[PDB]
C-alpha cells in the first residue's frame, strides 16, 4: 500500500468482493434454510451467514405471491426411516419408494395448477389441442409402441404434449393396455425408427406412473410426480433391467 | 444438518463400489468410496507438497513451488528433492480429480439425475492431463510440464508462450480465446436475462419466459430459448477447454517454430502468392 | 445409451410467435423471418421478428459505417485487388494518429483521420446499442440487468479506446483496427508495462474469465441433468420450487458442501461474468497512468 492509487484500488476491490460473496451467499439461502436435523427440527449450527431479509415475487395471472425466506415445510408425508442411531446415514424407504415418492422417485408439492404462459394460457398442451402445432423435423413418435427396460411393450404413443411458447416437445402421452394413458418425460425416452424405448421403467411399472386428473392439461404437481416416478426407475427398476 | 427438503433424497443406493460400506454423509458432504479415495489422494498430495516446502526452505504460499524433473531426466523418475515429489504429487492430483468425478457420478445415481456434470468436469481433467501428462509424454520429458506454484506456474505460461513468439498466433488458441470470451458473453446475458424476468420494474409481476424470448427477439432478432441457452453455455465453455487442450497438445510436437510463421501457408498459396501490392508483396 | 438432451430428437412447430406486447411500439417490429430446422436441433427454430426503432436504425447504420471505414482502408492497402485483399486480410491495419498529434483531430486521413472516423462511428454504434438494451427491457416491464451487465463490457472497451488514451494525452495509445495488428498491440502493451501477469487486476480478470467457463459448464450441465424434471423452466422453479431445483441444489451440496437457488445461481452467474471486464478495465486504466511497470509495482506493494 497505499498512498498509491493502484494499491488503494486493489485493497478496495478485495473488500468489495468479500461483501459481494457475502451478499450472493445470503441470496442463495432464500430456500431450504434454516437447516434442519434429520427429525425436521432446527439445527443448532446454521453457519456464519444469516438469513436475508425476505423479498416478495408477485406472480402473474392472479396466482398471488411468493415470499422467501419463509416457513419451510414439505407439505407431504415422507415414507422413510433411519437406518443408524446417529446422524449422517441413509434413510430407508418404509414401503415401495416408487409409490411413496422418495429417494430418486421424489416429488415436490408444487402448485396443483398448470404453468401458464405469457397470455395466461396453459403452457403445455396435447398437440391435438395445440392449434397449428405439428412435428416439423425428426422421427414422429405418435403411433410407435413403447418398450420398457424389460424388453417388453408397455403401450403406444398417442400424442406429444408440447410447450406452446417454446415450441418444444415435453412429454409423450402413452396408452396402456387398459386404454388409459400416461405421460412420459421426453428427456427420458429414446425415439427410435420402430419404437420408443424407455430405459428407466420396465413394462409392469407403467401402470403406476401418476395420472393427471384432467386429460387436456397437466399441473405443476402432476409433472413433479410423473417426472420423479420415471427418474426413480433408474435405481428402483434396476433388477428388471436386462443388459444392453 | 439438512436443507429443509433434503431428507427424502438421502436414501441408500447409487454407489459404484463398496455397496453400503461408504454410503453416508459428513455434514453436507456425500462420502462414498470415491469420497474416501479423494480424501486419500488429496491428503497425500498436500503432505508431499508441505514436505517439498521443507526441502525448498519456505512455508510462504506465494513462494512454495514444486518443479518437475529437469529435462535431463526424460520420462524416468527423479529424486524426491529434484522432481520426484512433483511426479508423485501429479499422480495424487490425477487420482483426486478422477475420484472427484466418479464421486460426482455416485451422487447423480443417488439423485436420479443425468451425468452431465462429471462429464463436463472430465474436460477440465483432460486439459490438466494434457499439460502435465500427454504433452510431456509426447515431447519426451516431464520437465515440460508446469510447476505447482502460485506464481511459478505463470512464469511457465509466459516462458512457454514466448518460446513460440507471440502465442496469439496459435490458431487453435485463437479459437479457444473466442469460446472463452463468447462463453463469458453468454453467461452475462443469461444471468441478466433471467434476473430481469424474475425481478421486474417495481410493483410489477414477474415476467415469463415468453418475455425473455421477446426481449431477445426485439433486441437481436433471435432467441435461442431456455433449453437452448443452457446447451449453449455448456458447449461454449467445454469448447473453450477442448481447443485449449488442442492448442497445447500441438505446440512442441507437430508445430514448434514461431506461431506467426505458420500463417505463411495461406499467404503462399500459388494463385495469389506472387501478386504484387498488399502487405505481403 | 441414455438420451442426453444436447440435441432434440423431435422438433415441433406452430404459428410464428410474435411475442409479448406490454408497452412495446408494435409499429417498429418486423414480421417473423424464416424457420431454421437446422438451428431447431439445438435451440429455437424461429428467426425474427426484430424491433427496429430510430435508435436501432442509428446503431446499425453507424456500425455499418465503422465497417465501411475499415473496409475501405483495407481494400486500399490491398491495392484494390481481391486476390491480395483475401491473401493479406489479417495483416491489414487501420492505425491511430502518431504521438505528435496528441489528442488533436489535425492528422491526415491516411495517417490517423480515418482511424478517428472509424472510432467515432463505433462509439455511436455501441452507446446507442446500449440504450437499446435498456429501452427494450423497459418496454417489456423487465429489469435492467442486461443493460447494467453490458455496461461492464463497455467499460473495458471505453478504457482501451477512449478513457486511457485521453488520460495519456494521445490517440496513439488506442488500439488499431486489424486482426494481427490488435494482437501485436496487446502483446506490446504487456511488454512495455512490465508484464501484465504482475497486474493484480489482470490476474483477477483471468480468475473470472476461467470462472465463467467453470460456472456455465457447472450450471448448463446441472440444468440439462435435471431437464427430466423441467429444470430449464427456471422462472417457474423460482416461483414454486420443484424437484428439479431440489436435486440440482443437492448435487452441489453433497459434492462441495454448499449450493445455490434457482434465482440465486443467476446472481453468481451475472457477477462472475461482469467482473471479467470490470476488474480488467481497472487493470488497463491504471497501466501507464499510475503504474508504468507491474513487476516494479509488485515489488513495492506485496
Ligand atoms: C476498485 C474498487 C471497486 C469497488 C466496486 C466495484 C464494483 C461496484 C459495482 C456496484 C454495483 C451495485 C449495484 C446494486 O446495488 O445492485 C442492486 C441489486 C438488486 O438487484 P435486483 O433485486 O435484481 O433488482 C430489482 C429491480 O429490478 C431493480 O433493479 P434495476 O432493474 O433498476 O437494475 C438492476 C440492478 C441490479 O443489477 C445487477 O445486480 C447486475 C450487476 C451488473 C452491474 C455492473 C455495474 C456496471 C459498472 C460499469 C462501470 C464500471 C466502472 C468501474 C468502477 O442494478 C443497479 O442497482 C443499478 C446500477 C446502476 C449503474 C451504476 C453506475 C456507476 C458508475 O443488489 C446488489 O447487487 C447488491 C450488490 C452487493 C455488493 C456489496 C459490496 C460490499 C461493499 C463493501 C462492504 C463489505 C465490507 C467487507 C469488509
Ligand atoms: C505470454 C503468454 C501467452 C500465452 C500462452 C499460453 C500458454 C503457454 C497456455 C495458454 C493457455 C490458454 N490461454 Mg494463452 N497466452 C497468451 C495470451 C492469452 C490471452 C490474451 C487475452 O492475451 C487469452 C485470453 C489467453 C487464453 C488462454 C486460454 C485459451 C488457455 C487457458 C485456459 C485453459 O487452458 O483452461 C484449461 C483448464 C485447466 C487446466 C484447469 C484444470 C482444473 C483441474 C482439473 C482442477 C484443479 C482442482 C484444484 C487443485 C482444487 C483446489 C481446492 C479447492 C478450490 C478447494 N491467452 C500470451 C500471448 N496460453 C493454456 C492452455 O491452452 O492449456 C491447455 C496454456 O497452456
Ligand atoms: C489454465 C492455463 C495455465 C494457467 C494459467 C493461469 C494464469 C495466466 C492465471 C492463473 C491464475 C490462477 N490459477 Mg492457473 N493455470 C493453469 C493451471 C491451474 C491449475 C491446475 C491444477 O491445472 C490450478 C489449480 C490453477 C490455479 C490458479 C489460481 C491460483 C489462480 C486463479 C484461478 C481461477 O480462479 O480459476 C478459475 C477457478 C475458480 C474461480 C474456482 C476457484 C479456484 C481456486 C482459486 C483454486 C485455488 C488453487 C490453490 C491455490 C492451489 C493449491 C491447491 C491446494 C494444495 C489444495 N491453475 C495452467 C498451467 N492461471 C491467475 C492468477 O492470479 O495466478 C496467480 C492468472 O492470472
Ligand atoms: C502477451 C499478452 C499479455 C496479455 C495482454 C493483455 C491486454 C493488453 C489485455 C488483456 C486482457 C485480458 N487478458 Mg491478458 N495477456 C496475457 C496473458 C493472458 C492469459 C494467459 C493464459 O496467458 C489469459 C487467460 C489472459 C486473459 C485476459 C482476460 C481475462 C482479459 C480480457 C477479458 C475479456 O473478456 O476481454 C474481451 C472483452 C472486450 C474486449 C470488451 C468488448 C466490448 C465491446 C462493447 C464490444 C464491441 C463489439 C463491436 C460492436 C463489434 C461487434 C460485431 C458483432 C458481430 C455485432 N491473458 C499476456 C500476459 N491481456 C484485457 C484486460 O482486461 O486486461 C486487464 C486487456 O486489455
Ligand atoms: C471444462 C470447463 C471448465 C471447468 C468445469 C468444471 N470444473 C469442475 C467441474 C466442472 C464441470 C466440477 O464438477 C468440479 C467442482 O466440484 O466444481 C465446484 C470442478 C472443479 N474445478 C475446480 C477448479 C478449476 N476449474 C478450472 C477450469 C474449468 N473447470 C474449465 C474452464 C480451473 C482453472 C485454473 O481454470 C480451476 C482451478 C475445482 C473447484 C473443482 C474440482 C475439485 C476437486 O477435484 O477436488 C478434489 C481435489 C482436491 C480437493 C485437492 C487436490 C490436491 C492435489 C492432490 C494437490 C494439488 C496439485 C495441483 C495440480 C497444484 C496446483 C497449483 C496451482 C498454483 C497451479
Ligand atoms: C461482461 C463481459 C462480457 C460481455 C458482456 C455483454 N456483451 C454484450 C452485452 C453484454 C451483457 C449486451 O447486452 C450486448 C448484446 O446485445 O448482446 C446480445 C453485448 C454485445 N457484445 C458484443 C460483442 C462482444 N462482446 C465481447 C465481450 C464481452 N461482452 C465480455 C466477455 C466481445 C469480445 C471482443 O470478447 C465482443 C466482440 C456485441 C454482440 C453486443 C453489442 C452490439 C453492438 O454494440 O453493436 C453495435 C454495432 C453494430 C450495430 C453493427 C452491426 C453490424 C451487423 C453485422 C449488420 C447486420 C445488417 C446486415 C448485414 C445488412 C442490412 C442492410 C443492408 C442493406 C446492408
Ligand atoms: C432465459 O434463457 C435465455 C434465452 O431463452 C429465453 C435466450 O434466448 C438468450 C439469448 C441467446 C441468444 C440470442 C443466443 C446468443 C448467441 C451467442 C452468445 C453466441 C453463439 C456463437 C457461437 C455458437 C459461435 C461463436 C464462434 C466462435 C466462438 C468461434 C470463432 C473463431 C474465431 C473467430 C477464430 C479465429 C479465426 C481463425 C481463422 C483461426 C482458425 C483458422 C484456421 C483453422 C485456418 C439468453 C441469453 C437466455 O438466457
Ligand atoms: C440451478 O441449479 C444449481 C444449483 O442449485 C440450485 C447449484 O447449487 C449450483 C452450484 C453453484 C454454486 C453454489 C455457485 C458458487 C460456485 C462457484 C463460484 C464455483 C467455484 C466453487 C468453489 C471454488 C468451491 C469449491 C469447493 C470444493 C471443491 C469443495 C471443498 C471440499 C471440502 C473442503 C470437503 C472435501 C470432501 C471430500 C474430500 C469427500 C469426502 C469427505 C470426507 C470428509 C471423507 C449450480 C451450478 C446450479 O446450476
Ligand atoms: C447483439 C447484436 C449483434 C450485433 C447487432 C446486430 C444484430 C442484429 C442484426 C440485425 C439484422 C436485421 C436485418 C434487417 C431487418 C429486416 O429488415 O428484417 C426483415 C425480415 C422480414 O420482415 P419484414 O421486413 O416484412 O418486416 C417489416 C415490418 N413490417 C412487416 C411491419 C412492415 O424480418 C426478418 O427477417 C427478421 C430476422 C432477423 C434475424 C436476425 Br439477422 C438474427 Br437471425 C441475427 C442473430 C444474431 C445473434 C446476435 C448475436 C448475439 C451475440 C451474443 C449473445 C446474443
Ligand atoms: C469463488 C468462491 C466461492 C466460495 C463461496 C463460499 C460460500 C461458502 C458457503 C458455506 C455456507 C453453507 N451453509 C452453512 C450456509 O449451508
Ligand atoms: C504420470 C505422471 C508421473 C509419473 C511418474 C513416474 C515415476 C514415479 C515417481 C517416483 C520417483 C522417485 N523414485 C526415487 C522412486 O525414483
Amino acid at each position: 500500500g497505499n498512498f498509491d492509487l493502484a494499491s488503494l484500488a486493489i485493497y478496495s476491490f478485495w473488500i468489495f468482493l468479500a461483501g459481494l460473496i457475502y451478499y450472493l451467499q445470503t441470496e442463495n439461502m432464500r430456500e431450504g434454510y434454516p437447516l434442519e436435523n434429520e427429525d425436521g427440527t432446527p439445527a443448532a449450527n446454521q453457519g456464519p451467514f444469516p438469513l436475508p431479509k425476505p423479498k416478495t415475487f408477485i406472480l402473474p395471472h392472479g396466482r398471488g405471491t411468493l415470499t422467501v425466506p419463509g416457513p419451510e415445510s414439505e407439505d407431504r408425508p415422507i415414507a422413510l426411516a433411519r437406518t443408524a442411531v446417529s446422524e449422517g446415514f441413509p434413510h430407508a424407504p418404509t414401503g415401495d419408494p416408487m409409490k411413496d415418492g422418495v429417494g430418486p422417485a421424489s416429488w415436490v408439492a408444487r402448485r396443483d395448477l398448470p404453468e401458464l404462459d405469457g397470455h395466461g394460457h396453459n403452457k403445455i398442451k396435447p398437440m391435438k389441442a395445440a392449434a397449428g402445432f405439428h412435428v416439423s423435423a425428426g422421427k414422429n413418435p405418435i403411433g410407435l409402441p413403447v418398450r420398457g427396460c424389460d424388453l417388453e411393450i408397455a403401450g403406444k404413443v398417442v400424442d406429444i404434449w408440447v410447450d406452446i411458447p417454446e415450441q418444444m416437445a415435453r412429454f409423450l402421452e402413452v396408452e396402456l393396455k387398459d386404454g388409459s394413458t400416461r405421460l412420459l418425460p421426453m428427456q427420458m425416452v429414446k425415439v427410435q425408427s420402430n419404437r420408443v424405448h424407455v430405459n428407466a421403467l420396465s413394462s409392469d411399472l407403467f401402470a403406476g406412473i401418476p395420472t393427471i386428473k384432467s386429460p387436456t392439461e397437466v399441473t405443476l404437481l402432476e409433472e413433479d410426480k410423473i417426472c420423479g416416478y420415471v427418474a426413480g426407475g433408474l435405481m428402483y427398476a434396476a433388477p428388471k433391467r436386462k443388459s444392453v | 444438518a439438512l436443507l429443509s427438503f433434503e431428507r427424502k433424497y438421502r436414501v441408500p443406493g447409487g454407489t459404484l463400489v463398496g455397496g453400503n460400506l461408504f454410503d453416508f454423509w459428513v455434514g453436507p458432504f456425500y462420502v462414498g468410496f470415491f469420497g474416501v479415495a479423494t480424501f486419500f489422494f488429496a491428503a497425500l498430495g498436500i503432505i508431499l507438497i508441505a514436505w517439498s516446502a521443507v526441502l525448498q526452505g519456505t512455508w510462504n504460499p506465494q513462494l512454495i513451488s514444486v518443479y518437475p524433473p529437469a529435462l535431463e531426466y526424460g520420462l524416468g523418475g527423479a529424486p524426491l528433492a529434484k522432481g520426484g515429489l512433483w511426479q508423485i504429487i501429479t499422480i495424487c492430483a490425477t487420482g483426486a480429480f478422477v475420484s472427484w468425478a466418479l464421486r460426482e457420478v455416485e451422487i447423480c445415481r443417488k439423485l436420479g439425475i443425468g451425468y452431465h456434470i462429471p462429464f463436463a468436469f472430465a474436460f477440465a481433467i483432460l486439459a490438466y492431463l494434457t499439460l502435465v501428462l500427454f504433452r510431456p509424454v509426447m515431447m519426451g520429458a516431464w520437465g515440460y510440464a508446469f510447476p505447482y506454484g502460485i506464481w511459478t506456474h505463470l512464469d511457465w505460461v509466459s516462458n512457454t508462450g514466448y518460446t513460440y513468439g507471440n502465442f496469439h498466433y496459435n490458431p487453435a488458441h485463437m479459437i479457444a480465446i473466442s469460446f472463452f470470451f463468447t462463453n463469458a458473453l453468454a453467461l452475462a446475458l443469461h444471468g441478466a436475462l433471467v434476473l430481469s424476468a424474475a425481478n421486474p420494474e417495481k410493483g410489477k409481476e414477474m415476467r415469463t419466459p415468453d418475455h425473455e424470448d421477446t426481449f431477445f427477439r426485439d433486441l437481436v432478432g433471435y432467441s435461442i430459448g431456455t433449453l437452448g441457452i443452457h446447451r449453449l453455455g455448456l458447449l461454449l465453455s467445454l469448447s473453450a477447454v477442448f481447443f485449449s487442450a488442442l492448442c497445447m497438445i500441438i505446440t512442441g510436437t507437430i508445430w514448434f517454430d514461431q506461431w506467426v510463421d505458420w500463417w505463411q501457408w495461406w499467404v503462399k498459396l500459388p494463385w495469389w502468392a506472387n501478386i504484387p501490392g498488399g502487405i505481403n508483396g | 445409451a441414455e438420451y442426453q438432451n444436447i440435441f432434440s430428437q423431435v422438433q415441433v412447430r406452430g404459428p410464428a410467435d410474435l411475442g409479448m406486447t406490454e408497452d412495446v411500439n408494435l409499429a417498429n417490429r418486423s414480421g417473423v423471418g424464416p424457420f431454421s430446422t437446422l438451428l431447431g436441433w439445438f435451440g429455437n427454430a424461429q428467426l425474427g421478428p426484430i424491433y427496429l426503432g430510430s435508435l436501432g436504425v442509428l446503431s446499425l447504420f453507424s456500425g455499418l459505417m465503422w465497417f465501411f471505414t475499415i473496409g475501405i482502408w483495407f481494400w486500399y492497402q490491398a491495392g484494390w485487388n481481391p486476390a491480395v485483399f483475401l491473401r493479406d486480410l489479417f495483416f491489414f491495419s487501420l492505425e491511430p494518429p502518431a504521438p505528435e498529434y496528441g489528442l488533436s483531430f489535425a492528422a491526415p486521413l491516411k495517417e490517423g483521420g480515418l482511424w478517428l472516423i472509424a472510432s467515432f462511428f463505433m462509439f455511436v454504434a455501441v452507446w446507442s446499442w446500449w440504450g437499446r438494451t435498456y429501452l427494450r427491457a423497459q418496454a417489456l416491464g423487465m429489469g435492467k440487468h442486461t443493460a447494467w451487465a453490458f455496461l461492464s463490457a463497455i467499460w473495458l472497451w471505453m478504457v482501451l479506446g477512449f478513457i486511457r488514451p485521453i488520460l495519456m494525452g494521445s490517440w496513439s495509445e488506442a488500439v488499431p483496427y486489424g486482426i494481427f495488428s490488435h494482437l501485436d498491440w496487446t502483446n506490446n502493451f504487456s511488454l512495455v508495462h512490465g508484464n501484465l501477469f504482475y497486474n493484480p487486476f489482470h490476474g483477477l480478470s483471468i480468475a473470472f474469465l476461467y470462472g465463467s467457463a467453470l460456472l456455465f459448464a457447472m450450471h448448463g450441465a446441472t440444468i440439462l441433468a435435471v431437464s427430466r424434471f423441467g429444470g430449464e423452466r427456471e422462472l417457474e422453479q423460482i416461483a414454486d420450487r420443484g424437484t428439479a431445483a431440489e436435486r440440482a441444489a443437492l448435487f452441489w451440496r453433497w459434492t462441495m458442501g454448499f449450493n445455490a437457488t434457482m434465482e440465486g445461481i443467476h446472481r453468481w452467474a451475472i457477477w462472475m461474468a461482469v467482473l471479467v471486464t470490470l476488474t480488467g478495465g481497472i487493470g488497463i486504466l491504471l497501466s501507464g497512468t499510475v503504474v508504468d511497470n507491474w513487476y516494479v509495482w509488485g515489488q513495492n506493494h506485496g
